[PDB]
C-alpha cells in the first residue's frame, strides 16, 4: 500500500556548480626561446651554437 | 496545491501529490502537509532541499 | 526581563514540543517563534560578566533556522533543534545568573547586567511572546502601575524573633509577669505568663497584648488560630534581658481568656475575631493585635488550688498561649515562602560564586535582615532577582 509518511522524503543537493573536463586549458603555458633551452644540469641543451 | 509557493522534485512527485490531494480518502493532516510542505534553498550555502 | 523570559519560554516550549514523532502542526507556530528568536539573536555578541567568581563568558549566535519538512518530526530534526536549544539554554542560564548577582540602590527594578541591558533594546523586542507565568505577569502589571499580587503558601513575613517582655520583674526573678513570643516565617507563637496567677490583679484578670507590625500588607490571608503555644509550655532556663543572670520558667497552661485577634490596616479594624479558633480569614491587613487574658480560675479543685498559693514562693507559673499560622496569603510584594525556590535559588547562586556583599542586600541574603529592613529599594532588587530566578527555573 502507498503510505504518504513512508514515501515523503527531502532530497538535498547543491544549488549549482560548473563541471570542467580539460584542466590544462586553465594553464597558460609558454616556452623559452630554443636557443636558451637548458637541460637538467642547468646548461644549454646544445652548446656548439 | 502549495499555499506558500512550494516546489517539489520531480514532475512525477507533483502528479502524485496532486492525485493524493484530490483524493477524498486522504487524511486531512496529509492534505494540509501537501499544501504547506516547503523547499529550502540556501544560496549562501549552495544547498537545496 | 520580558525578552529574557520570552527566550526562556521559547526554549522550554522547543524542548517540550519538538519531540520525535510529533505532528508538524503541533509545532508550526512554535517553529515560527523559534525562527524569529534565532533571526533576532543571530549576529549579536553577548558577554556575561565576571562579578565574583562567576566566569566571564562570551556568546556568539550564528544558527540556521528550523525547517518544516516532515509530517512527523524525526530524530535528525530533533537533534539539530536540541543542539541549538542547548546553546541557547546555556546562554539564558548564564544571563539569568549574571543578573541575579547584581543589585543597585537607585534603579533596583531596572536591568543590571550588560546582557540583560542589551536584551532590553528595541531590536530584541521581537523575541517577546506569551507572558503567562505568575512572576512575569506581576512584573508587567507592576510596570504599568496595575494592582497585582503574589500568592504565597506559608509566606515568610515575620522576621525571626524569639524574645520576651517582663512587665513585672525583680532581681530574683521569682514573681514575674510578662510575655514570650516566637515570630518565625508565617508563625506567631505568643504566651503571657503570671507567676502569681493574678492573685492581686484588679479582678483576678491579667491582660496581655502582642502587636506584630507586618512589613508589607497581606490580603486574602487564611490563618489558623490555636489556643495554646506549645513552644512556651515546658520548663525553661532563660537568660535575663542583659544576660547577666538566668531565671527559671515553670509554666502551667490555662485556657486563654477573652481572646481577641484584630487584623488592622492603617490603624482601622479590618477583621476582628473574639474567642474564635480554627481557620479564619483576614481580608487585607498590615498589623496583628492579639489581646488575651489570664483569668485565675474562680473555682479550683484541691490540686489546682495547691498549684497557686496566695503569696510567694510561686512554684507553678500560670501561662496562657496563642498560636497563629498564616497558611496562605496574597501580597503586592515578593516574599519568601515554603513552596517557591526563588530565595533559595538566588542565595545559592550568590554563595556558589562568592559574590561580594553589595550595597542593597544583607550579607548572604539573610532573610531575617532582608525582611526586617524591607526598604523600597530592597523590594525592587528582590523582585528583579526573583523574577530572573523564576525565569531561570524554567530551564535549569
Ligand atoms: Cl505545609
Ligand atoms: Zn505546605
Ligand atoms: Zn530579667
Amino acid at each position: 500500500q502507498f503510505d504518504f509518511r513512508a514515501s515523503m522524503h527531502m532530497l538535498t543537493s547543491n544549488l549549482t556548480f560548473t563541471v570542467y573536463s580539460d584542466l590544462l586549458a586553465f594553464v597558460s603555458a609558454d616556452t623559452v626561446e630554443p636557443i636558451n633551452a637548458v637541460a637538467f644540469d642547468n646548461m644549454r641543451i646544445m652548446n656548439e651554437l | 496545491n502549495s499555499r506558500d509557493a512550494g516546489k517539489v522534485v520531480d514532475s512525477e512527485t507533483a502528479a502524485i501529490c496532486d492525485a493524493i490531494f484530490q483524493d477524498e480518502e486522504t487524511e486531512g493532516v496529509v492534505r494540509r502537509f501537501i499544501a504547506e510542505m516547503r523547499q529550502r534553498v540556501q544560496a549562501d550555502r549552495n544547498v537545496v532541499n | 526581563m520580558d525578552v529574557l523570559y520570552s527566550l526562556s519560554k521559547t526554549l522550554k516550549d522547543a524542548r517540550d514540543k519538538i519531540v520525535e514523532g510529533t505532528l508538524y502542526s503541533n509545532v508550526s507556530d512554535l517553529i515560527q517563534q523559534f525562527n524569529q528568536m534565532i533571526i533576532t539573536m543571530n549576529g549579536n555578541e553577548f558577554q556575561t560578566g565576571g562579578i565574583g567568581n562567576l566566569p566571564i563568558r562570551n556568546w556568539n549566535f550564528d544558527f540556521g533556522l528550523l525547517g518544516t519538512t516532515l509530517l512527523n518530526l524525526d530524530a535528525n530534526y530533533v537533534e539539530t533543534a536540541r543542539n541549538t536549544i542547548d546553546y541557547f539554554v546555556d546562554f539564558v542560564d548564564n544571563v539569568c545568573m549574571d543578573e541575579m548577582v547584581r543589585e543597585s540602590q537607585r534603579n533596583g527594578i531596572a536591568p543590571q547586567s550588560d546582557s540583560l541591558r542589551k536584551l532590553s533594546g528595541i531590536k530584541f523586542k521581537r523575541i517577546n511572546f506569551d507572558n503567562s507565568s505568575e512572576y512575569i505577569e506581576n512584573w508587567n502589571l507592576q510596570n504599568r502601575r496595575q494592582r497585582t499580587g503574589f500568592t504565597f503558601h506559608k509566606p515568610n513575613i515575620f522576621p525571626y524573633s524569639a524574645s520576651f517582655t517582663l512587665n513585672r520583674s525583680q532581681p530574683a526573678h521569682d514573681n514575674l509577669m510578662g510575655t514570650m513570643w516566637l515570630n518565625a516565617g508565617s508563625e506567631i507563637q505568643v504566651a503571657g505568663f503570671d507567676y502569681s496567677c493574678a492573685i492581686n490583679a484588679p479582678a483576678n484578670i491579667q491582660q496581655f497584648e502582642h502587636i506584630v507590625q507586618l512589613r508589607r500588607v497581606l490580603t486574602t490571608a487564611t490563618i489558623t488560630l490555636l489556643p495554646d503555644a506549645e513552644r512556651f509550655s515546658f520548663p525553661r532556663v532563660i537568660n535575663s534581658a542583659d544576660g547577666a543572670t538566668t531565671w527559671y520558667f515553670n509554666p502551667v497552661i490555662l485556657r486563654p481568656n477573652n481572646v481577641e485577634v484584630e487584623f488592622l490596616l492603617n490603624g482601622q479594624i479590618i477583621n476582628t475575631y473574639q474567642a474564635r479558633f480554627g481557620t479564619i480569614i483576614a481580608r487585607n491587613f498590615d498589623t496583628i493585635r492579639l489581646s488575651f487574658q489570664l483569668m485565675r480560675p474562680p473555682n479550683m479543685t484541691p490540686a489546682v488550688a495547691a498549684l497557686f498559693p496566695n503569696a510567694q514562693p510561686f512554684e507553678h507559673h500560670a501561662t496562657v498561649g496563642l498560636t497563629l499560622r498564616i497558611e496562605s496569603a496574597v501580597c503586592e510584594s515578593v516574599l519568601a515562602d515554603a513552596s517557591k525556590t526563588m530565595l533559595a535559588n538566588v542565595t545559592s547562586v550568590r554563595q556558589e560564586y562568592a559574590i561580594p556583599v553589595g550595597p542593597v542586600f544583607p550579607p548572604g541574603m539573610n532573610w531575617t535582615d532582608l525582611i526586617t529592613n524591607y526598604s523600597p529599594s530592597r523590594e525592587d532588587n528582590l523582585q528583579r532577582v526573583f523574577t530572573v530566578a523564576s525565569i531561570r527555573s524554567m530551564l535549569v
